[PDB]
């Protein structure tokens, strides 16, 4: 049952693009803004204290590391 | 079955765990990738721990690796520790070489039992005047010093520490707690060149690390004096030991620190609920034994002068004296600088400390106290317009003044480090000659920067 | 907490499927979404910001393949909504409670040290019968680390054959 | 040295201190720490200042100021 | 293309816009139906912004259209200006018609630099 289950998700969705490969541990997405408050998905690999630079070229600084997001 | 880094937010951190296998309270947790460690304050559920961090906070990637070791926090204790420096991890800070023993012991046994209380009071004497007269300690007591900022209380402490030394084989200990290392290098050095450290073990805390390690170089401390004073030496017990608190005040603030990220509400001043459970749990590992005992002195801090808050007054609820120093008498030249009329002692008591010392500290309170309260209407008008009486009572109480003061035993450099460790019953018969007035007759000067009655009759034969 | 939260939604969707009886279908469902939350690459390409309600209904429509119905689209939109998707196997697990209590069958889970022989098993089914229930679920489990004896757990109901008896003994002598 | 008697007098400081500055608003606490700065003048020390909450206008002034003793040299 | 409210409290709204077009921090939002205009807040995300009111809070109801500007609030600007008594939009309250100058200038920008 459950790895049948499994494969067949693996079946009626192949591998889901590899969910974007990885969804690009090196890239982080613009989610939520507001003053000056930067919340982003992904990127799992962080320092408590990163420089984060972003598609404008500015930077942004590293503080608080979520199971699901990152504030900044 | 390693956990991995799932969430961090300052000093807090969370661990996955199969569930299974999950660990204990207070037991250690070994960063895969950096020497860091973490201690588990509590259990999330579902294989989720929550953790603070032994050591520094950097270096931190979420879904690093992190392993336990199912343990309570063991570090090597014994007299292979003596004289040397150790972190919060009992590691050598001192680059004297690695620590020589393996003897490791855990730090978070509980209070000693109520059948195990010493079944006996005890004293303690300093052969210090304003000390051994009006603060009297109990092998095993609680002292606390107030304030001070104009002269060198480190000095009175190893002025203290060279007492027992002398007096005791009973070795010493300090434990750093937000220690201002300005201070606690000169400390250091200079029990170096007193060339006593065979009987001090040295632990920092020093305002620069997580708050864990600033609040467990208390446990760390205790856990040294605990095993140094079960040492039973070949007669089945061991010395009395004493210990060194850098400041309490910084123990409750090492909690106080990230309680309420901890999930913990504020409490009546927004601190944490858990400040006398963690005080209790302190002191209560703090008293004398059936074999031995052990005793230590504290070092306080009181916010802006006040004391009617919690942070001061559950702590005033375990000690035995309060020492609070004076600025002015300093400013007086005097060279300890204790107040005289506020510092006191549970242990002022004619059954502990028989009759005749306890009534002469009362008179001695007596007269300071009234002549206090004359020095106004004496600046009004002067001493002529004053009745006779008193007059021999100003000229007493400037001589018990002088009597008090005290050349340093150990300072190296302050009036030659004359030590003076003046008997008790010698000092009671001087004290009891002079409110008796055997010698109200002699310029206060005579009674200056000396001890006992010997010395002050020298003095006064002299010039 | 999480089941607290789930409760409702179970009440809802016990109460139309039993209306419907297709009560089946819908525990089929709601095994099958179960086993997808739990795939960790299944969420995450779920959980991706770039997808409205539409786009995560259509892809458990998909995974579901042709086993749906409009009235488990409407399910999956609302708890979409207010993206309560992550609860769903404890709304399942309550769905079952509430389909058991509803046939009145009881369903027990029995570990024992030595594997069993299906005599024995019937045997304890009619004796649970005996504990007058309507009808049982039997589970059972090899559990040779335990000493010997079955242990039978019925929600809050246990009884013990097995090494407790032993621990017992020594609590009674200290 | 912080040329000021009292100061110099009464309480010290040192290569190396922690001293703290306290008191109310408009005291010329921004004021005794610029002239602070300019007792150091021939210490052959360094001088670093940080500009917090202000209008720019006042740190021009305050760097103005310092080039007229030209401390801001050093 | 347009937004349209989902709840009203006070005088912050909330609009829901298509992920292709969502508004920038401060833009001008024009309320399709009654005359009210609303000034961007927050990127709340998934299409969904926070604003405020600029005018009475009154015959709003949840789904009415609402579209974007994609500027800022821009006011007339110039001697036309003076003399005259305009709103917080720079229109006229002085029944003086309207203001003869076509110069707009937004509300917002930069503090003047330290050099
Ligand atoms: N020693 C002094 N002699 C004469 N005037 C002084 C002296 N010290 C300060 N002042 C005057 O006090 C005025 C206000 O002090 P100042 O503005 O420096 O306080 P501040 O520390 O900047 O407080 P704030 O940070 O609140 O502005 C100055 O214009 C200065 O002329
Ligand atoms: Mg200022």
């Amino acid at each position: 049952q459950l790895n049948p289950s499994e494969i067949s998700a693996l079946i009626k969705q192949r591998i889901g693009d590899l969910d974007t490969s990885a969804t690009a541990k090196n890239e982080g997405t613009i989610v939520m803004v507001s003053d000056g408050i930067v919340r982003i998905h992904g990127l799992a690999d962080a320092m408590y204290g990163e420089m984060i630079e972003f598609d404008g070229g500015l930077f942004g600084m590293a503080l608080n590391l979520e199971q699901d997001s990152v504030g900044a | 079955s390693s956990g991995r880094i799932i969430q961090i937010i300052g000093a807090v951190i969370d661990v996955e765990f199969e569930r299974t296998s999950v660990p204990k309270i207070y037991d250690a947790l070994q960063v895969d990738g950096t020497e860091t460690t973490l201690e588990v304050q509590q259990q999330l559920g579902d294989g989720v721990v929550r953790t603070i961090a032994m050591g520094s906070t950097e270096g931190l990637k979420r879904g690093l690796t992190v392993t336990s070791t199912n343990a309570p926090i063991s570090v090597p204790v014994g007299t292979a520790t003596l004289g040397r420096i150790m972190d919060v991890l009992g590691r050598p800070i001192d680059e004297a070489g690695p620590v020589a023993t393996e003897e490791r012991l855990p730090i978070h046994r509980q209070a000693p039992s109520y059948a195990e209380q010493a079944a006996s009071t005890d004293l303690l004497e300093t052969g210090i005047k304003v000390i051994d007269l009006l603060c009297p300690f109990a092998k095993g007591g609680k002292v606390g010093l107030f304030g001070g900022a104009g002269v060198g209380k480190t000095v009175n402490m190893m002025e203290l520490i060279n007492n027992i030394a002398k007096a005791h084989s009973g070795l010493s200990v300090f434990a750093g707690v937000g220690e201002r290392t300005r201070e606690g290098n000169d400390f250091y050095h200079e029990m170096k060149d007193s060339n006593v450290l065979d009987k001090v073990a040295m632990v920092y805390g020093q305002m620069n690390e997580p708050p864990g390690n600033r609040l467990r170089v208390a446990l760390t401390g205790l856990t040294m004096a605990e095993y140094f004073r079960d040492e039973k030496d070949e007669n089945g017990k061991g010395r009395d030991v004493l210990l060194f608190v850098d400041n309490i005040y910084r123990y409750t603030l090492a909690g106080t620190e990230v309680s309420a990220l901890l999930g913990r509400m504020p409490s009546a001043v927004g601190y944490q609920p858990t400040l006398a459970e963690e005080m209790g749990v302190l002191q209560e590992r703090i008293t004398s034994t059936k074999s031995g005992s052990i005793t230590s002195i504290q070092a306080v801090y009181v916010p802006a002068d006040d004391l009617t808050d919690p942070s001061p007054a559950t702590t005033f609820a375990h000690l035995d004296a309060t020492v609070v120093l004076s600025r002015d008498i300093a400013s007086s030249g005097i060279y300890p600088a204790i107040d005289p009329l506020d510092s006191t002692s549970r242990q002022l008591d004619p059954l502990v400390v028989g009759q005749e010392h306890y009534e002469i500290a009362r008179a001695v309170q007596n007269v300071l106290q009234r002549y206090k309260e004359l020095k106004d209407i004496i600046a009004i008008l002067g001493m002529d317009e004053l009745a006779e009486e008193d007059k021999l009572v100003v000229y007493r109480a400037r001589k018990i003044q002088r009597f008090f003061s005290q050349p340093f035993h150990v300072a190296e450099v302050f009036t030659g480090a004359p030590g003076k460790l003046v008997p008790l019953k010698e000092t009671i018969r001087g004290f009891k000659g002079l409110l008796a007035g055997e010698y109200d007759h002699i310029p206060e000067q005579a009674f200056y920067m000396v001890g006992g009655i010997d010395e002050v009759i020298a003095k006064a034969e002299k010039l | 907490e999480l089941l607290t939260l789930a409760r409702p939604y179970a009440k809802a969707a016990f109460a139309y499927a039993s209306e419907q009886g297709a009560t089946d279908n819908w525990s089929n469902a709601l095994q099958v979404l179960s086993a997808a939350v739990q795939d960790e690459a299944f969420s995450a390409y779920l959980n991706r910001p770039e997808l409205t309600p539409a786009e995560q209904v259509k892809l458990f429509a998909k995974v579901l393949g042709e086993d749906q119905s409009q009235a488990v689209s409407n399910f999956l939109t609302l708890l979409a909504d207010n993206d309560r998707l992550v609860l769903l196997p404890e709304i399942a697990a309550e769905y079952e409670q509430l389909k058991s209590q509803n046939n009145n069958n009881v369903d027990v889970v029995i570990e024992s040290a030595f594997p069993l022989t299906a005599e024995q098993e019937q045997l304890l089914k009619s004796a649970l019968e005996k504990r007058f229930n309507s009808t049982v679920t039997v589970s059972v489990e090899v559990k040779p680390e335990l000493i010997a004896g079955v242990v039978i757990r019925a929600g809050d109901q246990v009884i013990d054959d097995s090494a407790l008896n032993k621990l017992e003994k020594m609590r009674t002598r200290l | 040295q912080t040329g000021y008697k009292s100061v110099d007098t009464m309480i010290p400081v040192g290569r190396g201190q922690r001293e703290l500055i306290i008191g109310d608003r408009q005291t010329g606490k921004t004021a005794m720490a610029i002239d602070a700065i300019i007792a150091q003048k021939n210490s052959g020390i360094k001088c670093v200042y940080v500009a917090i909450g202000q209008k720019q206008s006042t740190i021009a002034n305050v760097v103005r100021k310092l080039e007229e003793t030209g401390a801001m040299a050093y």
